[PDB]
């Protein structure tokens, strides 16, 4: 009734994208066949935000699956919720993008993009009132990063008055040794600053450190990293999918979260942090959730929030608990750390409560923060980029696909401009 | 008998309208289906309640009401709820997508594509009216629709109904239940734009109401339903003289005369007592003196502010229940000696009193206890400017950095509309200070 | 002190007690305002599409 | 962790209170426009009382009582005493006084009414203006008033002051009064006499290093002769009243002082009390008294932002913290004040 079209791109995009559909499909009681078997009408009231209905009261994700190689899409197709996705919404090439932004954005990806738009268009046309698009992808490879940003540009051309949202996985050398990731990610960030409204920065640095240091997993796998992504995605989309007042559509979230059009990069956090499988036996009290969701160690972006100031925050508490105690605790964090919240945006913290908890938990909290400390993320990428770029290293892979050095220089500059704007507001004062 | 049309705009306006017409129906013994056993002129008449209801040959009483929202969820609840039959489908107008908490989107962008339709549905009510006096408009200051579309609508009713009166019921934004950080921006924008078009406006600060609910109804965390039931009693109290026989405030014109000598200063403070929880086992019934005296407690006001530090230009007391003038006069005598009540020099120090013998009606299973006697004081006091001050300060903080402004520019509004709206409020706070303070 | 304008009826009564005496836009101009805002949105949108085209 | 903000840099007293609060390590100071404070120490002008008590989750307290200015401007004080029946024109501890404006309300004519029954009794007829001049001659003040610009006060001058010996000196008494959030009225046990240093010259009024007892106007013209800084404290002045007059401070003066303080503040309690309000106030006042040769006490003025005297800062500021603030915001884990209460039954 206010529909969202979801797109997932590349290996990473499709991996987390699949996990997201598994998790939410279960929260809304949909099963692999696409049949509702839940026991609550809360589950269905806003089901049309993410699912189309079908013959036999069937629910079908409004989800387009994109990759330049077939590999992962056969892994999607024959995973648990593989059957649920609409088969003509699988759009795949044959060659792959070889971790190369330029191929995904300018050569190999441009061949495929028209067919993805045809599928987007067919999905946009059956929509009573389309709100926008959410894209899942990594920024360190070639398809999700290069082709993903190409798509975004093209969708905004056809739907310039719809909201664009991404969950963008930021690369880290603690997780990948592919040497051109900083290039691919600086080029993507350039696109993102210009053409999205909200971006969830999901930093592989942070997910790895959480797995290792806090969940005591000595050999984290992508499965462990993605469990954290899917929990966060479940949490940050709760207000869109369940009945509610605050940030209940993409536009309203954006208005609440983005004071300046370029500063739309969000830090998500989650409490309690869990590892897959192992159960959690104690429920958290509302104070523990509050203290934890705001903890640096619970952030999915590896930035220290005490190094910045929060422009805006949204908090979402899930489960059966006292709204009185939540308001009190929410108020106590701000009044006890008020200097970390910009005083020139009054009442910048907003709080929602959904009665349905996530599977496996009695109580949970998701935090979405637009903080100036995210600049640490962009500096880090920028340092890694510069170390290579100043010797023009690895550039032949990009110039061989038509690109000029100028395009790298513009991108580095735009990301350095972004970083300094965060700084500007960090320092501001009334 | 002259008719009145109620326009309810955006979620807050609609939900509060819902609450008011439920109460109006219980007060005049009108049932959910619209039938009124006590009404003996079947198919028409010019009784006092007909100011708010029109009649059909089938014996059916229907609100002189129009609900408008730019999204449909909330007006759908009206369409399928207990009072579904009361209203005609043409009175309930909805859009597809809402103003997203943005005045500009509600004024300029979505306003355009729906204003003409709404004016037309209003005109269909005004043509069942032998002698329309004007409109009561209900909205939030902070919503996109509530602020942006209402101000556009107000501009248009001035044009298509120039000689008609317009009263507002306006919800002033409170962080404890607000849904947008831009509520200050919208609130100033819509105030600037609506000020010349409004004759008398009754503000209700959600903060005041929310606390009255915690403090006096023992509600751990008030919902809109709690808030709105309380608000609807105040409104009902205010409108009672239009819907019942009496000689005070019998028409919209009289509200302006009795409450608003200086036109821009048209924001009377409402104070209400007593508010008593229905769960309270033992309640000692409050006297006339006691509830009158409670009218000068800030804790009972619709807006928290301190009238001791301003001046009055007018004051009405509206009593419901077992009350006689003798008691009111004695209560006012003791209260004058005990309290700080300074009128402006160019006004008589007095009170206009209205007694309606029927005690307040409460919604069954509501949170409010039935009481023998209640009162609602309406006072035009410069103390209310404190609410303007608060809202302006917050606007200043944000606008100094241009935070969020791009969202408004992006809908076609010019930045300079911000400073112009803010200049108009600066002058407003100036007018309240000239009137209210000396040295 | 001094009660006045006492009015009584079956439903209630009213009176005044006095303790102390004293001592606009046209339909046109609107359609315009809305139309200028809309042009401003069309220009903003055209500049973006111009940019996407480059 | 309680929090607070400071909006008057120039306040001797609240400078000290900041320091004392910080030093508990349970108070954190904020930047002056951060709205999320328990406590404001406010500016002297256009303090935004209208923005207080609307931050949820915070009990809020301010160090001024909105409305107390009516006590503390000479114009308003004079007005308050005549007009308030609890005080009245009968009032015997305030000097006969009159509000007068330039000609650029007024009660000039009514001033004359009394001026020409002292010139028709040939007795004392010295008056004082409010930049400040004493004269026997009406028009030398009236023409002095219009020629200055502001609204002023004319007040019977006290021709027969009590004089200290050695010195034949003049003085005023300054008492510090703290009113807390419950409207407890606390009189600080230490007060101070602000002495003249130069024998009280009766028949000449220009040489004003003897007629005015202001700490600043003594300095900048025998300063330090009989006592440090022209400040006699109470042990001393009591002792001197014992020796020289056979009485005590308590009996001859302090009862009148307590009485005068109570009456002034009870008078305005209904207009300024914060008892039922959404924010809470307290305030330190300085009351200024004259004493005549008969040991009759007269109220001169009330100061809404008084400064303390050097020796006493420490003890007073500690006591402000103890009773005004930590009563509202308790810490974990010898009373310098005398509480003014009195319920006589009639
Ligand atoms: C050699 N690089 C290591 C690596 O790629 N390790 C791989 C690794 O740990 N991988 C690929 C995990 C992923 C999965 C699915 C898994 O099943 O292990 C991590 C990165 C999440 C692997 C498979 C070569 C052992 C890495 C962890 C990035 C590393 C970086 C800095 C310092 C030390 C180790
Ligand atoms: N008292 C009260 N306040 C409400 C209610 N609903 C919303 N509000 C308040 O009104 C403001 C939000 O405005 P809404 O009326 O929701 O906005 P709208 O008019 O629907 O505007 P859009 O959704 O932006 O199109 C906030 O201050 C809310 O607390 C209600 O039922 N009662
Ligand atoms: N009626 C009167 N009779 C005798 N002396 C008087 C008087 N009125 C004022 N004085 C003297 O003049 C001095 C200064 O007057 P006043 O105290 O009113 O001015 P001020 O407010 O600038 C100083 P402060 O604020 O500390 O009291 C007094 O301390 C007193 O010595
Ligand atoms: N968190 C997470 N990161 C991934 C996953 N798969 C790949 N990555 C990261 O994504 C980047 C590689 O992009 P990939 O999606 O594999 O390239 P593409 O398929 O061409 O888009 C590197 O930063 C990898 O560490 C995953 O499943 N989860
Ligand atoms: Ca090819
Ligand atoms: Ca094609
Ligand atoms: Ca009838
Ligand atoms: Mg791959
Ligand atoms: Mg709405």
């Amino acid at each position: 009734m206010r529909e969202i079209v979801h797109i997932q791109a590349g290996q990473c995009g499709n991996q987390i994208g699949a996990k997201f559909w598994e998790v939410i499909s279960d929260e809304h009681g949909i099963d692999p066949t696409g049949s509702y078997h839940g026991d609550s009408d809360l589950q269905l009231e806003r089901i049309n935000v993410y699912y189309n209905e079908a013959a036999g009261n069937k629910y079908v994700p409004r989800a387009i699956l994109v990759d330049l190689e077939p590999g992962t899409m056969d892994s999607v197709r024959s995973g648990p919720f593989g059957q649920i996705f609409r088969p003509d919404n699988f759009v795949f090439g044959q060659s792959g993008a070889g971790n190369n932004w330029a191929k995904g954005h300018y050569t190999e990806g441009a061949e495929l993009v028209d067919s993805v738009l045809d599928v987007v268009r067919k999905e946009s046309e059956s929509c009573d009132c389309l709100q926008g698009f959410q894209l899942t992808h990594s920024l360190g490879g070639g398809t999700g990063s290069g082709m993903g940003t190409l798509l975004i540009s093209k969708i905004r051309e056809e739907y310039p008055d719809r909201i664009m949202n991404t969950f963008s996985v930021v690369p880290s050398p603690k997780v990948s040794d592919t040497v051109v990731e900083p290039y691919n990610a600086t080029l993507s960030v350039h696109q993102l600053v210009e053409n999205t409204d909200e971006t969830y920065c999901i930093d592989n640095e942070a997910l790895y450190d959480i797995c290792f240091r806090t969940l005591k997993l000595t050999t984290p796998t992508y499965g462990d990293l993605n469990h954290l992504v899917s929990a966060t995605m479940s949490g940050v989309t709760t207000c869109l999918r369940f009945p509610g007042q605050l940030n209940a559509d993409l536009r309203k979230l954006a208005v609440n979260m983005v004071p300046f059009p370029r500063l739309h990069f969000f830090m998500p956090g989650f409490a309690p942090l869990t590892s897959r499988g192992s159960q959690q036996y104690r429920a958290l009290t509302v104070p523990e959730l509050t203290q934890q969701m705001f903890d640096a160690k619970n952030m999915m972006a590896a930035c220290d929030p005490r190094h910045g100031r929060y422009l805006t925050v949204a908090a979402v508490f899930r489960g059966r608990m006292s709204m009185k105690e939540v308001d009190e605790q929410m108020l106590n964090v701000q009044n006890k750390n008020s200097s970390y919240f910009v005083e020139w945006i009054p009442n910048n913290v907003k709080t929602a409560v959904c009665d349905i908890p996530p599977r496996g938990l009695k109580m949970s909290a998701t935090f979405i923060g637009n903080s100036t400390a995210i600049q640490e993320l962009f500096k880090r990428i920028s340092e890694q980029f510069t170390a290579m770029f100043r010797r023009k290293a690895f550039l032949h892979w990009y110039t061989g696909e038509g690109m000029d050095e100028m395009e790298f220089t513009e991108a580095e500059s735009n990301m350095n401009d972004l970083v300094s704007e965060y700084q500007q507001y960090q320092d501001a004062t009334a | 008998m002259r008719e009145c049309i109620s326009i309810h705009v955006g979620q807050a306006g609609v939900q509060i309208g819902n609450a008011c017409w439920e109460l109006y129906c219980l007060e005049h013994g009108i049932q959910p289906d619209g039938q009124m056993p006590s009404d003996k002129t079947i198919g028409g008449g010019d009784d006092s309640f007909n100011t708010f209801f029109s009649e059909t040959g089938a014996g059916k009483h229907v609100p002189r009401a129009v609900f408008v929202d730019l999204e449909p969820t909330v007006i759908d609840e009206v369409r399928t709820g207990t009072y579904r039959q009361l209203f005609h489908p043409e009175q309930l107008i909805t859009g597809k997508e809402d103003a997203a908490n943005n005045y500009a989107r509600g004024h300029y962008t979505i306003g355009k594509e729906i204003i003409d339709l709404v004016l037309d549905r209003i005109r269909k009510l005004a043509d069942q009216c032998t002698g329309l006096q004007g409109f009561l408009v209900f909205h939030s200051f902070g919503g996109g629709t509530g602020s942006g579309f209402t101000s556009l609508l107000m501009e248009r009713l001035s044009v298509d109904y120039g000689k008609k009166s317009k009263l507002e019921f306006s919800i002033y934004p409170a962080p404890q239940v607000s849904t947008a950080v831009v509520e200050p921006y919208n609130s100033i924008l819509t105030t600037h734009t609506t000020l010349e078009h409004s004759d008398c406006a009754f503000m209700v600060d959600n903060e005041a109401i929310y606390d009255i609910c915690r403090r006096n109804l023992d509600i751990e965390r008030p919902t809109y339903t709690n808030l709105n039931r309380l608000i609807s009693q105040i409104v009902s109290s205010i409108t009672a003289s239009l819907r019942f026989d009496g000689a005070l405030n019998v028409d919209l014109t009289e509200f302006q005369t009795n409450l608003v000598p200086y036109p821009r200063i048209h924001f009377p403070l409402a104070t209400y007592a007593p508010v008593i929880s229905a769960e309270k086992a033992y309640h000692e019934q409050l006297s006339v003196a006691e509830i009158t005296n409670a009218c000068f407690e800030p804790a009972n006001q619709m807006v928290k502010c301190d009238p001791r530090h301003g001046k009055y230009m007018a004051c009405c007391l509206l009593y419901r229940g077992d009350v006689v003038p003798k008691d009111v006069n004695a209560a006012i005598a003791t209260i004058k000696t005990k309290r700080s009540i300074q009128f402006v020099d160019w006004c008589p120090t007095g009170f206009k009193v209205g007694i309606n013998y029927q005690p307040p009606t409460v919604v069954p299973g509501g949170d409010l206890a039935k009481v023998q006697r209640a009162v609602c004081m309406l006072s035009n006091t410069t103390a209310i400017a404190e609410a303007w001050a608060r809202l302006d300060h917050k606007f200043d903080l944000m606008y100094a950095k241009r935070a969020f402004v791009h969202w408004y520019v992006g809908e076609g509004m010019e930045e300079g509309e911000f400073s112009e709206a803010r200049e108009d409020m600066a002058a407003l706070e100036k007018d309240y200070e000239e009137v209210g303070v000396d040295s | 002190m001094e009660v006045i304008e006492l009015n009584k009826c079956t439903s209630g009564q009213s009176f005044e007690v006095i303790l102390k005496p004293p001592s606009d836009p046209s339909l046109e101009e609107i359609q315009k305002k809305l139309e200028a805002a809309e042009e401003r949105r069309k220009y903003q949108e055209a500049e973006l599409l111009k940019h996407l085209a480059e | 962790m309680y929090t607070f903000v400071v909006r008057d840099e120039n306040s001797s007293v609240y400078a000290e209170v900041s320091r004392l609060l910080l030093a508990t390590g349970q108070w954190k100071r904020l930047r002056k426009d951060n709205p999320r404070f328990n406590l404001m120490l406010g500016e002297r002008n256009r303090l935004p009382f209208g923005r207080l008590g609307h931050e949820p989750g915070l009990v809020q307290l301010v160090n001024y009582y909105r409305g107390a200015d009516k006590l503390c401007r000479k114009a308003s004080l004079v007005k308050l005493i005549k007009t308030s029946p609890e005080l009245s024109e009968s009032c015997t501890w305030f000097p006969e006084s009159y509000v007068i404006y330039p000609t650029n309300t007024d009660e000039r004519e009514v001033f004359l009414a009394a001026y020409n029954r002292r010139r028709e009794g040939r007795e004392g007829n010295v008056w004082i203006a409010k930049g400040i001049l004493i004269s026997s001659e009406a028009s030398e003040l009236l023409d002095f008033i219009d020629e200055q610009g502001q609204v002023h006060v004319i007040q019977k001058y006290l021709e027969k002051p009590l004089l200290l010996e050695p010195g034949h000196r003049k003085f005023d008494i300054r008492s510090w009064v703290l009113v807390d959030h419950l409207y407890n009225i606390y009189l600080y046990r230490e007060g101070v006499l602000r002495t003249s240093s130069e024998p009280y010259n009766s028949a000449n009024f220009q040489d004003k290093t003897c007629h005015l007892t202001n700490h600043c106007i003594q300095k900048e013209y025998n300063y330090g002769r009989y006592e440090e800084g022209n400040e006699m404290f109470f042990e001393e002045f009591n002792q001197y009243l014992m020796d020289a007059l056979n009485t005590t401070l308590e009996n001859s003066i302090l009862l009148q002082i307590k009485h005068i303080i109570r009456s002034c503040l009870m008078c305005i309690e209904p207009a300024i009390s914060t008892k039922h309000l959404h924010y809470q106030s307290f305030q330190l006042f300085g009351f200024d008294f004259m004493v005549d040769e008969e040991l009759k006490v007269w109220l001169i003025e009330v100061n809404g932002a008084p400064a303390c005297a050097q020796k006493l800062y420490a003890e007073l500021c500690q006591g402000i913290v103890d009773v005004a603030i930590s009563s509202v915001f308790p810490l974990a884990d010898t009373s310098i004040f005398i509480k003014l209460h009195h319920h006589h039954h009639h």
